[PDB]
């Protein structure tokens, strides 16, 4: 990403940004106050709904600052008691993109008439008292191609002072084409800052900024002033790393040079790998990564807090123990890792007769040590087979035994509120952010507000939900035969088991919540053996009410046209294991129902063959065991960011209507595909027989270079886009690291005799060696073939003056790794050229405590003064005792219109008493009590820039005045 | 899971208890959309809003009471006027310290060294 200055550089700015997350729900909208490189979250005060059209926002810790957003005006007004900022002001300063009032998510084509506002920039600054003083930021018109709006001017208030900005356009960086089938809104900054003009009543300035185009990216070369022969600041970059160049020389305003020297430090990476017990795993979280192990024969569960690399160098270690519930052998556990709390679901087993599911939650911050929330386990424990859970930053919601529990923290950290409403008939379930979309006679949506108020909205106007009716009909139109024909009662259990299996498998994956549209799918069978799927779509408004209802239908495979070809083994024909027969099976209609029936058999070269004598009687049994052979996983709905995948089709958004488009079966059969990973690299499977490849094509050269990942299958491989790809072939693993920004691949690494774990992650890969049965955690940086990583760091900085030179040298040690960043725990700095001549400073940086300890070191490598920072801070406090200057914010002083500068302070009594007044007739001071005999003071009364004793203006008085 | 029967029948028809097919029956013409969904979820990490947040180093999900003065000072160095006005941070402003500097009066100085 390039700012207006260039890469690596950011120009200051302030605004308010919207983060909706492709949904229109009023709870998920997040507002961020951005000042330069800093962001603060805005939090809606839901306790005061206002009918004027404007809603109220405030921040944690600052209730004295108030935000008021007027939606109809597209305006934010925000103030403390002194100064108000106005953001947005509709067409003046609003970045808005085309998006519907019900669907913020991606679409295929957009409606330019419809629009919604995503960012409000700072339009105006003013003072609550004496509104005359102000500042007005004027921005450019919005750019339809790339929705970026650039600052144009900072207009005057009373004395004319303007600061104009002018810009240069980039024709290369702007995007060439969009290849997305469903298109999202993307923002691109295609302009650089060329010149700044400053016209103030004191001074005048015209500055010009020039840049260098290293490779395909711009960087700030220098700032020059017009009519000044030398650059004010010069920057010269080092390109020792092609993808990331860093500045190595700076030219100061005093025309003296400062150079930095870069060296490539080699650190061995075997130290970062670690081996741990068989029943121990490391699950990576966003902010903290925790390791859980099973201690006494699955009876108890030790939790241990770790870091991104699996050590305790970044985050302090914390030991938590989970006790056995009722002495039950643990079968599985699932950890979830939220900011305030960790929640582990644990599945205990009683003799396979029952499976209990207890939710242990461990809530603490950072200052306090993690410990169990010792709360009465009334509803955090159940044993039912329909147990659904969903964990969120602010809440979590469960469903057990026909009951929807919902625990939330509002306005208070240390207590969880409980709320629950019983629900009845359950056939297809889904849990949303703060509620559950349950299946009933009609489709209903129960939800809890941020105030805790229950809201039951039923979403069914027209005919809907024929799920059960359509499915049983699908089941009964085909006769399925039990496993053993001789006993009908025994086979009746098998047919019931299949019918229950089909009901649960179809219903449990037949209710999706894609963004803010609830989709419900049903499938049915005609007399003619035809399958039709019908998906009903419900678009929801911002207040969780039905924006729209739609119905679309698609076709499934006919049973008459469907055929199954199996390679099969006939031991009574040939002793060769690979001379297999093949059977064709098809559904044939007998009486009123379809029956699967064998058709014919051929050899492996498709010449007909007599079936085996034993197989001739066994084949009827094997048709009974086969029961219904169909691709039933096709009918269930898999949801991604773009659309909803059902029956080889994608349901997407198009001009406000949800439309279904043909999804190519070949990609879903994993035989051929091209998945664009990034700007320049794409995951490619060229054909069926070809192995998995990763083709890349940089912008400059039109040469496609594909690396091969040594995998014919696509189920083995896993994608973790910005970093390594990984694939498990046979009992070995292969890892392909990726260069940053998808500029190409890296050297492949292989780990023999190891089994991959599902806990593997962007930060670290955890595997299990089969020979030793001890699991091994390797951080991302540890995945290096030559077993050493280079971290490029500065070696010295040299200040060059025409009179002297000065060099400060640095070395680093005790590295740690964290994601893609190396950091050093101990840095040694020498101020002179020679270390052995004068000694050095050794600064140890603790990453968890964020406190650095400087030990001053003698030239003989001996500590002269440990903790030298404390000495200098004590000294600073010691010299601060005699001086005092912390006095302006006093209401007793007479101040200006703005209030910056104290005109007159009165110490014994305050300004509120009108006992002392002092009027000097000037611009910044406004006083209305000194009315002239005619009328109050005007410009025709005050003489300006004529000779006074104090200031610049005075007052001229005639006889009548 | 739901279709253990057809795989069990196909698997029983293998030569001398040898896995010749190697999970072939699952993918003769049966689709595999969940694996495709996993690959698409893994390969797609797109940040589609570099409008105003772009180029940020630090962010606060809320304000910490202990760090109030630090965030106020870091906003103060950037010329953001909405907080230091109310917090009484006018002592921290360099222009006020150097304008109130009384010559021949050591009590008014603020020299760091
Ligand atoms: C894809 O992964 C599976 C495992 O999930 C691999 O199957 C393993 O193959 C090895 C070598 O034949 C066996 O020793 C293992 O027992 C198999 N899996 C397990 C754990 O039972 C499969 O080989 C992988 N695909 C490729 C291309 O190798």
């Amino acid at each position: 990403d390039m700012s207006v200055l260039g890469r690596h550089w950011t120009l200051g700015r302030d605004c308010i940004v919207l983060d909706h997350g492709n949904t229109v729900f009023e709870d998920k909208q997040d507002y961020y106050l951005v000042k330069d490189q800093m962001k603060i979250r805005l939090e809606r005060d839901w306790t005061k709904p206002s009918a004027n059209g404007k809603v109220l926002f405030n921040m944690v810790g600052n209730k004295d600052a108030t935000f008021e957003y007027t939606a109809r005006e597209e305006k934010w007004e925000v103030s403390d008691g002194k100064i108000r900022y106005v953001y947005g002001m509709n067409n003046q300063g609003v970045v808005s993109v085309p998006g519907w009032a019900d669907w913020y998510g991606p679409s295929a084509n957009y409606d330019s008439k419809k629009i919604h506002s995503v960012q409000w920039n700072l339009v105006e600054i003013s003072s609550v008292a004496h509104r005359d003083v102000k500042l007005k930021y004027t921005y450019t018109p919005l750019d339809p191609s790339t929705h970026t709006m650039h600052l144009l001017s900072i207009t005057d208030d009373s004395n004319k002072t303007t600061i104009k900005f002018s810009y240069k356009t980039i024709e290369g960086l702007g995007k060439q084409v969009s290849s997305g089938l469903v298109k999202e809104h993307k923002f691109i900054n295609n302009k650089l800052l060329e010149k700044v003009e400053i016209d103030s009543p004191s001074t005048a300035q015209v500055l010009k900024l020039t840049s260098t185009k290293i490779d395909s990216l711009y960087y700030l070369e220098s700032i020059k002033q017009d009519d000044d022969p030398d650059p004010v600041l010069g920057f010269e970059y080092n390109k020792d790393d092609k993808l990331k160049p860093r500045v190595q020389q700076i030219r100061l305003p005093s025309k003296s040079v400062v150079d930095f020297k870069y060296t490539k430090q080699a650190i061995a990476t075997q130290q970062f790998e670690q081996e741990i017990a068989k029943m121990a795993d490391l699950y990576t979280g966003n902010e903290y990564s925790l390791e859980i192990e099973k201690t006494v024969g699955e009876t108890d569960l030790y939790v241990r807090l770790k870091d991104s690399a699996g050590k305790n160098d970044f985050i302090k270690n914390q030991s938590i123990r989970i006790e056995s519930y009722r002495g039950f052998k643990i079968k599985s556990y699932s950890p979830f890792m939220m900011h305030s709390y960790i929640a582990i679901l644990v599945r205990y087993a009683e003799e396979k007769e029952k499976l209990h599911n207890k939710i242990y939650i461990l809530n603490k911050g950072e200052d306090d040590s993690w410990k169990l929330d010792t709360t009465n386990n009334n509803s955090r424990v159940s044993e039912d087979k329909k147990f659904k859970y969903d964990f969120q930053e602010d809440s979590f919601v469960y469903y057990h035994s026909k009951k929807v529990h919902f625990e939330y923290k509002k306005s208070g950290t240390k207590v969880w509120s409980y709320t629950s409403k019983d629900i009845g008939d359950v056939d297809a379930f889904t849990l949303m952010n703060r509620g559950a979309v349950y299946c009933k006679n009609d489709l209903v949506l129960i939800r809890w507000d941020a105030l805790g108020k229950l809201q039951q909205e039923t979403l069914s106007d027209a005919k809907s939900k024929p799920s059960i009716s359509d499915v049983d009909t699908f089941f009964e139109y085909i006769d399925v035969q039990g496993t053993f024909p001789e006993d009908e009662a025994e086979a009746k259990k098998e047919v019931d088991d299949y019918k229950r299996d089909l009901k649960e498998s179809l219903s449990d994956y037949g209710l999706i919540l894609y963004n803010n549209v609830v989709a419900l799918r049903t499938i049915k069978l005609s007399f003619t053996g035809r399958i039709t799927v019908k998906v009903l779509l419900y678009l929801l408004k911002h207040d969780y009410t039905v924006s729209s209802r739609s119905s679309i239908e698609l076709q499934g495979g006919d049973l008459a046209k469907f055929n199954l070809t199996l390679d099969v083994f006939d031991e009574h024909k040939t002793k060769n294991t690979n001379d297999l027969d093949k059977y064709r099976f098809e559904f044939k209609k007998q009486g009123s129902k379809f029956k699967l029936t064998y058709i014919e058999a051929t050899d492996k070269d498709n010449k007909p063959t007599k079936p085996s004598s034993q197989n001739e009687k066994l084949i009827g049994q094997y048709e009974r065991r086969m029961k219904i052979p169909l691709d039933f996983e096709k009918y269930m709905m898999q949801v991604n960011q773009e659309g909803i995948i059902v029956n080889d089709h994608q349901i997407i958004h198009d001009n406000g209507n949800f439309i279904a488009k043909q999804l190519d079966r070949d990609t879903l059969k994993l035989t051929k595909f091209k998945i664009p990973l990034g700007a320049f690299s794409n995951f490619k499977k060229d054909s069926d027989g070809d192995e998995i490849k990763l083709c890349t094509k940089t912008e400059q050269e039109r040469t496609e270079s594909c690396v091969s990942l040594q995998t014919n299958s696509a189920r083995n491989v896993s994608i973790k886009y910005p970093y390594y790809l990984v694939t498990q072939k046979k009992n070995d693993i292969k890892v392909l690291p990726l260069k940053i920004n998808s500029r190409g691949w890296e050297d492949s690494v292989d780990y023999r005799g190891e089994i991959l774990h599902g806990s593997s992650s962007h930060a670290a890969m955890v595997t299990t060696r089969m020979s030793d049965q001890k699991t091994i955690v390797r951080p991302l940086k540890a995945l290096n073939k030559i077993n050493k990583i280079y971290a490029q760091v500065i070696s010295e900085e040299k200040l060059t003056t025409p009179y002297d030179s000065y060099v400060i040298k640095y070395e680093y040690e005790d590295p740690v790794v964290s994601m893609n960043q190396v950091a050093f725990k101990t840095t040694i700095v020498v101020p002179g050229g020679g270390k052995s001549a004068t000694g050095y400073y050794r600064e140890t940086n603790d990453l968890q405590d964020n406190q650095q300890i400087v030990q001053v070191m003698t030239a003989d490598n001996q500590v002269f003064d440990p903790e030298y920072v404390k000495r200098m801070n004590e000294m600073q406090q010691e010299e601060d005792k005699q001086r005092d200057g912390a006095q302006l914010d006093a209401e007793q002083t007479i101040t200006d219109k703005s209030g910056y500068h104290p005109i007159l302070k009165t110490t014994p009594y305050s300004a509120n008493q009108e006992l002392v007044q002092f009027l000097g007739f000037e611009d910044y001071e406004d006083m209305t009590g000194w009315t002239v005999n005619k009328r109050p003071i005007q410009e025709s009364n005050i003489r300006r820039n004529e000779f006074s004793a104090t200031g610049r203006n005075f007052l001229l008085l005639k006889k009548g005045e | 899971a739901l279709a253990t029967g057809v795989i069990s029948v196909a698997g029983a028809f293998l030569g001398a208890a040898a896995a010749s097919n190697q999970w072939n029956p699952a993918k003769w013409d049966w689709t595999s959309p969940a694996v495709w969904n996993g690959l698409l979820s893994g390969a797609s990490i797109a940040v589609s809003f570099p409008s105003g947040f772009v180029g940020i180093t630090r962010s606060f999900m809320s304000i910490s009471s202990n760090l109030v003065k630090m965030i106020y000072a870091s906003l103060m160095v950037g010329g953001f006027l909405l907080f230091v006005y109310l917090g009484g941070g006018m002592a921290n402003n360099f222009n006020f310290q150097i304008s109130q500097w009384d010559w021949k009066s050591p009590r008014t100085w603020f020299g760091m060294i």
